[PDB]
C-alpha cells in the first residue's frame, strides 16, 4: 500500500521526473525501495534508485540486502503490487509490468512473506 | 528534483 | 539556485529533521539561510535556524546582518523562492507560504537585489 | 545536524 516517497513528493513532480529520467538513462529504470511498515528490518539510508534494466530481481535483492546491512540469518522478501516477484525476471521486465503512473517502480521489503497485514 | 537518485552501476 | 544544505542531507534526512522539529518547537519555524553564490558578503557560520513564528522578516533581517558582521553601509537583501519578501511579514507567514516539501524554509542572501 | 534556536 503506502509508500512514503509518494507522500513526500507531489505526484506532478514525480511524473515529470519519471518522464525525463527514462529518456536520460535508457539502460536503467527508476525504482523506489521502502521498508514495509511492520517489517522488523533496518531502514535504508537511500530509497531512490536508478537500476540497470538487465539486472535480475534476484541480483537487485542481494544488492538491497547489503545496503540494509542485514545479517545472513535475517530473512528478506520483496513485494511489488502486493506480490513477491520472481528472482529470474530482469528489473526491466519487472518495471515494464509494474511501474505506476509516475513512471516509477515501487518495491517494498519485509522480513516476512506477508505485506500490509 | 528535490531528492537525488542513487545511480547503480550497469 | 542550489542550496548546499540540500546536497548534504537526502530529502529523507532533512525532512526527518523538519517534521520532528515542527512538533518539538511549536512556536518556531525551521529556516536554512545561505549566501547567494555571487554575493560579496561574508559567509554565514551557521545555516540552520529555529525562528519564532512571530518575528518579522525585518527583524530576522537585522539578526542576520549582525551574524555576518555587516557595516551599516553594507546592503543586504533576502530571496525566498526567487522573490524578495516584505519586511512586515512574520516569519511564520513566510514559512506557511514558502516552505518546501522537507518542511524547511530556504532563505538566500546577497548584497545586490538580484539572485542567481 | 543541530539548529540555532533564536529568541523572540
Ligand atoms: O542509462 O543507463
Ligand atoms: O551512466 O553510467
Ligand atoms: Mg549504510
Ligand atoms: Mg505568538
Ligand atoms: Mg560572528
Amino acid at each position: 500500500m503506502k509508500f512514503q516517497y509518494k507522500e513526500d513528493h507531489p505526484f506532478e513532480y514525480r511524473k515529470k521526473e519519471g518522464e525525463k529520467i527514462r529518456k536520460k538513462y535508457p539502460d536503467r529504470v527508476p525504482v523506489i525501495v521502502e521498508k514495509a511498515p511492520k517489517a522488523r528490518v533496518p531502514d535504508l539510508d537511500k530509497r531512490k534508485y536508478l537500476v540497470p534494466s538487465d539486472l535480475t530481481v534476484g541480483q537487485f535483492y542481494f544488492l538491497i540486502r547489503k545496503r540494509i546491512h542485514l545479517r545472513p540469518e535475517d530473512a528478506l522478501f520483496f513485494f511489488v503490487n502486493n506480490t513477491i516477484p520472481p528472482t529470474s525476471a530482469t528489473m526491466g521486465q519487472l518495471y515494464e509490468d509494474n511501474h505506476e503512473e509516475d513512471y516509477f517502480l515501487y518495491v517494498a521489503y519485509s522480513d516476512e512473506s506477508v505485506y500490509g497485514k | 528534483e528535490d531528492e537525488d537518485f542513487e545511480i547503480l552501476s550497469l
